[PDB]
Formats: C-alpha cells, sequence, structure tokens
C-alpha cells in the first residue's frame, strides 16, 4: 500500500508561485490562480487579486509495508523430500529423507 | 493504477520505488486552503 | 511521559472541516487529517488537530486534552472525547494527535469533544469502514471458542520506531477583530502578540507592531492584519498554508501505535 | 418549546401539559431519534427542526420535572432523495454545487 504525501500548500497573494520538477517516485505540482483563501479569523492576506496557490504531492511506500505486503516470486525447480514409515523385521521406524 | 503492482519495490529495505497512481492535483474550493486531488486507490487493497 | 516530550515545542491548530455537525462547514478545533486502516483486525488509527495527553503548561496528563482556542491553546477533559461512525466507537487509547478506536461498520466517521466553555465541537468526514474478512467465515464479534489466524493490529506502544510527522512554524494568522475602528480610524490592537498590518490608505507605515497603533485617515475595510508572534510549531498539514515556498521544519513528532503481527 | 408556564420566553425551557396544568422542563433534555440519535438544529413552539440518519421509525421525548422520561414513537420512512448523480452520506471537502430545498431558521 502506498501513502500520498501532501506538504502544506504555499499561498502567494499579489504574485505568482512557482515550482520545479522532482525525482520522486510519482510527483506533481500545480499553480492555481484567482485564489482567495480564508482562515478562521478572516481572509488569508491583504490582497484579493492576482493571487496564486502552489500545491504539490508525491507517492511513497507507507510504513505498514514492513508488515502488510505481497511478494512476487519467480519459480523454477523444486527439491523433493518425504517422511517414510518402514516396518523392518517387526519394527516400525520413521525416517526422513530427501 | 488501481491494479496489483501499482507501487513496487525490489526489497523491503529498498529506497528505489516505482509508482503509477495517476495522481492529479485539483483546484481548491473557493474560500478554503485545502489541497484536493484525484488518485487511483491502492491496487494492493483492492487485490486483498 | 518521556515519549510525550516531543509536544513541548508544538501546539494544536485550527483547520477547515466540511461538516461541523450542522450540515455546514466551518473552521474547528476538531479536524481529521488522516484515517489509517492498515490493520486487518478492523482497528482505526485517526489523526486529528487536537493533542491528547498534553496540557497548556506542556505537562503530561492523560485525563486532559489541549485544543486551539482562537490564538491560544486551551485545556479540556479527555472524558468528553468521542469517536463515532454509524454508532459510538470504543477508544482503545490516545496519544498526541493520534486516536485508536474500534468502530462499528459505517459510511462516515466523526470526532469531537466538549471545550472549556461547555460547547460541543465535532468534525465529520466521509469514510467507508468495513473491515476485511479474516478466514472463511463472516462474524460480527469475537467467539469464546474457535481457531486462531494471523492478523495485523496497532499496538498501544508509543515507541513509534521510525514513524514521524513534520512540524514547523505556523503561517501568519489573520484576525479581523484586531483592527478595531475608533474615532474614524484603525487601532490594530496588539493584544499581547506581534501583529503584521497593511492598509490601502497610503500606509507607508505598514509593517509589524508590538503596541497599539492608530492609522490615521483609514477605515477598517481598507486594512488587513495577522498575528506573527508564534513561538510554537504546528503539524505540516495540507490545510495550513506555508510561510514560504520553502519549509521551516524544526521538529519531527513520532507516530505512536505502530502496526504489528498478531493473531 | 421556548415558552414557560408563566407565558414568558425562555429558549432553555419547554412547557408541557401535566394532568390539568402546564409545567416547565429543561429544553436540554429534549431529543429526537430514528435509527440513531438525531441532531436538533432549532426549535419553536410545537415545531422542531432536526437532521436525522436513515431509518424506518422516528421518536421524540424529554425528561419530566420528576425526572421521568417521556417518549413517543411513530412509523416513518426516512430516506432523503439523491441530489445529483452520486449517493453520498456526508458533504465533501471538495465538490460541485446543485440546487436543493431546506427549512430556514426564520
Amino acid at each position: 500500500e502506498y501513502k500520498t504525501v501532501i506538504p502544506s500548500p504555499y499561498v502567494k497573494c499579489c504574485g505568482t508561485a512557482e515550482c520545479k520538477d522532482k525525482n520522486l517516485p510519482d510527483y506533481s505540482c500545480k499553480v492555481f490562480t484567482g485564489v482567495y483563501p480564508f482562515m478562521w479569523g478572516g481572509a488569508y492576506c491583504f490582497c484579493d487579486a492576482e493571487n496564486t496557490q502552489l500545491s504539490e504531492a508525491h507517492v511513497e511506500k507507507s510504513e505498514s509495508c514492513k508488515t502488510e505486503f505481497a511478494s512476487a516470486y519467480r519459480a523454477h525447480t523444486a527439491s523433493a523430500s518425504a517422511k517414510l514409515r518402514v516396518l523392518y523385521q517387526g519394527n516400525n521406524i520413521t525416517v526422513t529423507a530427501y | 493504477p488501481g491494479q496489483f503492482g501499482d507501487i513496487q519495490s525490489r526489497t523491503p529495505e529498498s529506497k528505489d520505488v516505482y509508482a503509477n497512481t495517476q495522481l492529479v492535483l485539483q483546484r481548491p474550493a473557493a474560500g478554503t486552503v485545502h489541497v484536493p486531488y484525484s488518485q487511483a486507490p491502492s491496487g494492493f487493497k483492492y487485490w486483498l | 511521559k518521556d515519549n510525550f516530550n516531543v509536544y513541548k515545542a508544538t501546539r494544536p491548530y485550527l483547520a477547515h472541516c466540511p461538516d461541523c455537525g450542522e450540515g455546514h462547514s466551518c473552521h474547528s478545533p476538531v479536524a481529521l487529517e488522516r484515517i489509517r486502516n492498515e490493520a486487518t483486525d478492523g482497528t482505526l488509527k485517526i489523526q486529528v488537530s487536537l493533542q491528547i495527553g498534553i496540557k497548556t503548561d506542556d505537562s503530561h496528563d492523560w485525563t486532559k486534552l489541549r485544543y486551539m482556542d482562537n490564538h491560544m491553546p486551551a485545556d479540556a477533559e479527555r472524558a468528553g472525547l468521542f469517536v463515532r461512525t454509524s454508532a459510538p466507537c470504543t477508544i482503545t487509547g490516545t496519544m498526541g494527535h493520534f486516536i485508536l478506536a474500534r468502530c462499528p461498520k459505517g459510511e462516515t466517521l466523526t470526532v469531537g469533544f466538549t471545550d472549556s466553555r461547555k460547547i460541543s465541537h465535532s468534525c465529520t468526514h466521509p469514510f467507508h469502514h468495513d473491515p476485511p474478512v479474516i478466514g472463511r467465515e463472516k462474524f460480527h464479534s469475537r467467539p469464546q471458542h474457535g481457531k486462531e489466524l494471523p492478523c495485523s493490529t496497532y499496538v498501544q506502544s508509543t515507541a513509534a520506531t521510525t514513524e514521524e510527522i513534520e512540524v514547523h512554524m505556523p503561517p501568519d494568522t489573520p484576525d479581523r477583530t484586531l483592527m478595531s475602528q475608533q474615532s474614524g480610524n484603525v487601532k490594530i490592537t496588539v493584544n499581547g502578540q506581534t501583529v503584521r498590518y497593511k492598509c490601502n490608505c497610503g500606509g507607508s507605515n505598514e509593517g509589524l507592531t508590538t503596541t497599539d497603533k492608530v492609522i490615521n485617515n483609514c477605515k477598517v475595510d481598507q486594512c488587513h492584519a495577522a498575528v506573527t508572534n508564534h513561538k510554537k510549531w504546528q503539524y505540516n498539514s495540507p490545510l495550513v498554508p506555508r510561510n514560504a515556498e520553502l519549509g521551516d521544519r524544526k521538529g519531527k513528532i513520532h507516530i505512536p501505535f505502530p502496526l504489528a503481527n498478531v493473531t
């Protein structure tokens, strides 16, 4: 299972946000325009125009992969073995051999 | 994406990770600061 | 108690919630960041903006939680903390931002608590909860007699080996009540914390203040102000704006209740 | 609800009939339930607004002045209509907006 990592958004008002490509397993970033976000106490910032927001995220393996996972194997040949019970001269002897 | 093997690694300890989730960032709802996205749910969970 | 130390330099935060219980969204002290269901025994691990076990004096008290009230942290009883889906959930333990609970099957998940003013706060998010079938039978409760199969659960340990979340200095916090309008002008009351202000009034004096300052020939509708004096860090949440295109860091809170192999 | 036996207004109290006389009780003890506890959004007089979870029955009740519980249950099929082309159980963080009808607080 994968987890998606989403770092806090960068809000740049009265200006344009920018981002660069990363070499992360699955990553993208986008800049949205015309944003006027609010906080609990009021508008995020002074400017109500020419505002942009930068959003970015990437995919990485979750910490749970140490416990919950499926392994993909190639099979080729197999070694045979058997547990054999032998009655020898009245004695029941069990022997394990390849 | 959405299928078994969507995210892969060679070993449990590897930092070399392949992923194809079709993660797309969407525009935030007006008046909010949240970051919406559209992504295919883990193919591992579906497989299970 | 030693484990709790990582919360000494951090605070609870307010965040947007799509449904505050009225069928309408609002900003709330209660918010859900992540719902983790990696466990196969059906246990849910819920990450919230509240900090459980930490008091506003940074002491450790398992009977108390602390939440953000406007600009300041405030305490409340843990006894008032609840988790619910289709029916009330049983909490197996809590620590910091993380809650463990065993919930009945349902399509939604909500969390809430009673604050210091005896006001109920809650946040509801959509969440499909229907634990995987273990074995070849679909049962609704643990039997007294049966077979033991492999399962995965969240332990009560807080060692949190190599599991961490980032914390850093919070963004400026807007507050419309700072800019009181008196005598036809704007006071930008400091109220004990450094405030950043800007006004569309030829405000060449825009900047930071540590004291009350009247801006002449300017109205409140033309001004914006926010608190900048934040000595304490906050979780790097997707619902909380950054100060800069680069991130502050300054901490790494460990994540309690790791996944483990159980029967 | 919101009215006392002395005919004054008090949003924290309700009045109910008790034999031949009206009597007061706390509004805080008022509840609505269906398949699960229902949220009351507001009250006035004989009318209650609430947002209930899906179920086939609906009941109301309150605690008396003698701390005696009173309740009444009627059959009622509660299953809200689908708005849009998706069936959802709660409002999302992000989505589209469509016209609908509600009861106002007036």
